[PDB]
């Protein structure tokens, strides 16, 4: 990995694209606490369902959902699981959650320089809350991580990205919030109609993750 | 300082009391030594200090990991295993300590564990300084036909007993009693306080 | 191994193609247990018949088979068969399986991106029961890795797939169950019409694994 | 704490009692100390538990895999061999134990195993605290003419005895025995027990 | 050498004395044995200086460097732990020192750590060669229910009484109080040795 | 990275195009302190302001500002910090700022030589008051460093800058101070009018870092 | 060493090559025991006669013949030599022989896939009899391992294979199966008619390798 | 435990009892010391049974090895001299053994070999417990001029009388000659014990 | 180094050629030992005469003689030197002089494979009496060793080879061995008439190395 005549990395570019033709998924902050979605897009009968987790906890109060090579993903996603413990076992406390982010990202920056290796052909989201507050954050292949109020990532991320960017509606509450995201979702994806089967957790301030059961999630589809 | 562990029907009950000395010099009146390391699993904590807290956060992480890995909570005996082979794997730079861990998978456990990774699985144990005296009334007044009630109440007793003729032992004690219904229970301060009294126990 | 101006890793595809010139091979839960089932195809008489075990054990809860490179199964195998002694020497049981192919896939997956070092030219699927009850699960060249309620690889996977995709029975008890499967493996691979001896091993749930005698397949032939 | 195998015709016998104790302070009446290590071969742990526990959790695996992996089972002078070096290999920071293993392949074997990897094969030997008490009754009364039956009261018996003179020992007697027909077999405690009280003697 | 520290209501006060010496040579009469580790956080050395002070300056620039990465200063449990884990970490070549460091987060705390790594809070505490004069002293006269300057001056006192039995402490003692109003704030000396007079103390 | 046959490192200029691309930022020296000054330019409703902070603290008496590949920015910053931090904790006190500088420059003056690792594509600005009064430097990915009265860094680099190299005022008094530099920055950028919300911080001699309000700074703007 | 876009590894293949252009040599099971014999096709006066061996003891109990590049098998004989007394001094026997050719098989495989080392050209043939019986394996550059009834290997492989293939007798004895053998080996490269002088060598269930007096070998030639 | 090593015209004899014992506790009757360690050689342990065994492995093993690698068995002086070295190597962590080396190429010969590694050839040495009584009887009758067979008698005798004078010497003597025309022959247990009755010795 | 398509390593060829372009020298056993010559062609008068040997001694008992890169050379003959030492002192003797050749070989060979670095473009022959008795053994670049009753390297080669692959006298005594020798040295190189002075050394059973003096071989000559 070098620099272009133009000043950019263009294997890291070339990671970027594997990450678009990801599943699409989003996450946004609403009344006291934030949640997650992605769309579960499922093939054969033959699956084992569920066992397709996509949202993955890392801790009872933080999660991410990943897209992208999904090698890849499982082998980050695991690293910033060690990783939260490391600083749980250290200081007694994960006091702030865009730390725990910033190091997964950091790993990701290493093979964005280091020669002899291929960079992470993946980006996610974490999302939860710490002792800020309600926190959500995403990250590229090239280590790169910001916070939002709402955002996706996946093959839909422009579409309902904008989605968002209109209809994004600040404090609303839990139940709301899940519909307009479901329904942002829906818009962007949907070109093929049928939304399936859409995969959603949620954290409010006060206590641990909650995951949507499937009777739950169909309610809202 | 003492610490005991008590198997029943379908539950386990375990107590210590917490006084934390230096000698004779007798310095924090209220330490803590009943930690619950898992959902349905706790810990007494008994020797020196420093060893016995690090050891329980490592436990403490190295749980949650696994149960959020492997989607399931790690079986007692698992657990037990694992700290066994921590110990002994260090057993000539030790950590000078004595655990007991109790939980409830498919049914109730509770494991002594040596500063030299031996563990064993009993129907009840006690751990630290006052051991001897709470074997005493336990060997006399257990029953494995007693109810959860019976058993925290036999505890108390036992804990108190020791807490008369060891100067090592102080403090109040307190119970958590762990069982499936539940879950990881710790009794209330009051409840407990409470209990002495109407037995006519002391301190 | 680097991206593609489309975020691919060509080596790993190359890699897939020696897994698809591979034997075929397949496996699906059935009433309480999972069985496997591989297509033994031999040449000379002086092979050592039995000896080219395509199905091996890894404990006697748990069996893999393998497709692509030989060489590479074999090594790859192993690492999984101490890496089983190594849970149950410090856990003192093998609880969960889906984490014993997780590590082997990881283990893949480094070869995806460390530099100089070819990929694992194999794929391979593990089933057996474990804590959480009988379990499937396959794992490509990648590091990819998934479970199903059946499923099948090597060279007739597409075909042999459908068949299942399509004539698969839930709770299929064993007797019938060994027979769809033979039925399946039949069709696919049978462009050639004969089925050949084909290897077959089942377990269920509360007991060890069993290995099909050759009458017993003949029966089902 | 004392252990014994012992062969004879076409089986051999393993058995032990199960106290666990830290000097005079007995704290686990009810410890385990034989273990199946293969489908035709047992072991007995004799020594420090630590120490014990984690070698027969070696073997145990070691084993496996090798079956696995050789397609047929470890020969019982193979293990032994196996044991003694892993056992030297580290004599100057020793795992404090002694290790009894038996078991038959082409014919019945036991072997004494020593914290240096000193290992030799015997028609019967005794470890643990009551060894000699052991030694003694069997010197006087084995005869390799026993059928399983005999063996098993005789074993039964010679543990009885050094219960009865060494206060290390304790608990109720278990044994195993193992024959290539029926493989490794523990037999049923109220069998033992019920031995126990036909032959006149206690606990 | 002798440190105190006392939690009330919402504020913690920690004071010390300052007589630095070599067994009975008293070689340097104004040391310092308070320093603040960070905006709402002090803590008191005692021990061997060299240690001591190495431990000082870790700990205030690992603190520095936290805050300005995680944009929220250090819980106090959590600067404990973290001290706690660097102690053990090195138990067989230890920092021989005796840290006591409290401060106010969501509400004011106060541990002692040893040099083991051991960790524990408590109301109130003192660290020392004359430690137990000042625990009697306040083991006496110390009540929650007092006020920011009631207990100023029951610091003084205490301290006052340790310097009397205790030849190893000395020199002028001083004090500095935190409170989440105005955070870390170290008492003028005038003020410090006004109040000494007032008191009848001495020294 | 080596030799062209005209004497330069193409790779180092490649890198340095990187920055071109990034945001606009400048600092100077004034009255008695020293400020700097960044264009904090946003775009989605969805980014959580604030957070997106330029101006970063390696210490309450220094900060600097970045520009270039936003991941390496952050992990050259990280190493800034705990660079500071040593010699504070070896020496006990933070002398001379000059230094904390060279230290971070030949930590990227090393990718300029040592073989297989791309150089940090990114240039910095280190200002802050030390032991011998106010200091500004800035850094470029070829590791050279220089001290100045006032310059700046990023996009409108050139623009910028030549404004000051013709309207700077010596010793100008902090408000004074901020105004010029607010000004310089809106022309220079300023091909596209609205100068949105700019990040600025002050320090001055005898105290520690302050960092304007979103009021306090909309009052210059 | 990588794959081509076809899935095969190119310089394992070049490496059959080189051994397709060694010595030809065989064996089989017979009787109660297992034989070896290879064409020692000799020049020179000058040449030492038997100090040319090809077939080599690696131990009372098992001999292995090779072809390929002969300072590459030679080392690889040594190796199996060697790892031979590591199974003897740890378990203190040698009990199945399938794993000393799967050690050396192994080290072989590695050279296939970790980049900077070329692949030993060279394949060998195992046999003798273990605590199972008789044995006979084979093994290729790329680590591929197979048991037989009777096989061959070198330059004349596929022809003496056939006539095996067409006459090979199940349990011939010895004398007899030494002659089908010769007889075998001469039609396949005896396109030059003159057998020469064989090499060859026996082992029976109960004893120790017997190599054949070069009379003893005249009198079946 | 005693063994011996005896030259004589064209042969050489080993022989040794087979006592093991733990201290007074003799535990195992029937071990093993006579080793053949290659087509033309023996050799006899001595001292720490663990470090004893590994050692007569990588003997063996490193012998055969070598004999295929030169196609000829490798001299005795040379593998004196391989152990000599192997064991001088690590003598500040040896193996606590003494070895006594025999066998014949060229001609027979007999290396006594300690711990350190210092190897000497004699005609004829004794190694072990008992080894001062045999030294005594074959001072006085050993004779070069003897037959292979009056040799085994002489041998025979040597140990019973150390069999009679030390208590850790004990069991069933047992000796090998090897000589060049036959190699390394063990001689049957039979044969042996007849020797004994006829010679009137004892055991 | 690699394999051709036709299973070659190009490398050890073209280091063979190097070999081809150096002196010529030989030796055979004769009588009761066994005798080196090599033809040593000198230039300048300026050069120190006997100051290049080219039969060099590795111990009272063997010598070696080379041919190719002549840096190769030394460092390679040094190699058996040691080595030679190495196994008298831990075995007390060499006994077996073939172990000693296979060894400097076995370093030879590890350049065939072992990826960055250059084989060694020499071969040498060893010749001296051991416990088995004379012998003699040739090695080339590739490490592949022999043992002859007769043979040559270098220049001369295929030339001198012939003549004694016709004319060579098994059991020939000294004085007509060095004969037949010279005379055969002569033929071959002897293209250019003048065989110059001939370097020549010589051993017979139960003694040490004897190397022939100026005049001595000038009486041959």
């Amino acid at each position: 990995t070098v620099f272009s005549p133009d000043g950019r990395l263009f294997q890291v570019e070339y990671a970027r694209e594997a990450v678009k033709k990801g599943s699409t998924a989003l996450g946004m902050k609403f009344a006291n606490g934030v949640l997650l979605i992605s769309d579960k897009k499922v093939r054969s009968r033959l699956i084992e369902q569920n066992s397709i987790e996509k949202i993955q906890l890392i801790d009872d109060y933080v999660a991410a959902v990943t897209s992208g090579l999904v090698a890849d993903a499982r082998v980050l996603v695991d690293f910033a699981r060690i990783s939260a413990q490391q600083e749980k076992v250290t200081y007694g406390s994960l006091v702030n959650i865009e730390n725990l982010v910033k190091r997964v990202a950091d790993q990701m920056q290493q093979y964005t320089q280091y020669g002899g290796v291929r960079p992470y052909g993946v980006s996610l989201i974490f999302a939860g809350i710490d002792q800020i507050g309600p926190r959500l954050f995403d990250c590229d292949p090239a280590g790169t991580i910001n916070e939002y109020k709402a955002t996706a990532i996946g093959s839909g991320k422009d579409a309902v990205v904008s989605f968002l960017e209109r209809e994004y509606k600040e404090n609303l509450p839990e139940k709301e919030a899940v519909t307009l995201g479901i329904k942002a979702l829906k818009s962007s994806l949907e070109e093929g109609e049928e939304l399936k089967a859409p995969e959603i957790a949620s954290i409010t301030v006060g206590n641990k993750y909650r995951i949507y059961d499937q009777e739950e999630v169909k309610k809202f589809l | 300082t003492t610490t005991v562990g008590i198997t029943l029907k379908d539950a386990v009950i375990m107590a210590t009391e917490r006084r934390v000395t230096m000698e004779n010099f007798i310095m924090h009146k209220n330490g803590k030594k009943l930690f619950q390391i898992d959902t349905y699993t706790g810990m007494t904590i008994a020797g020196l200090v420093g060893d016995a807290q690090v050891l329980v956060r490592y436990m403490k992480a190295e749980l949650e990991l696994y149960r959020l890995q492997r989607r399931v909570n790690m079986p007692i005996e698992a657990v037990a295993t694992l700290l066994s082979n921590m110990l002994n794997q260090v057993k000539y730079m030790p950590y000078m300590v004595q655990l007991l861990v109790g939980g409830i998978d498919t049914a109730p456990h509770v494991f002594s564990i040596d500063a030299a990774g031996g563990s064993v699985e009993d129907i009840y144990a006690s751990t630290g300084s006052g051991s001897p005296f709470v074997y005493g009334v336990l060997e006399s007044q257990y029953s494995e036909k007693m109810t959860v009630d019976e058993g925290v109440d036999l505890v108390i007793r036992a804990i108190s007993a020791a807490k008369q003729r060891d100067s090592a032992s102080g403090g109040m004690i307190d119970v958590a009693v762990i069982t499936r219904k539940d879950g990881y229970v710790q009794l209330p301060t009051d409840q407990i306080e409470s209990r002495i009294r109407k037995l006519g126990l002391i301190l």
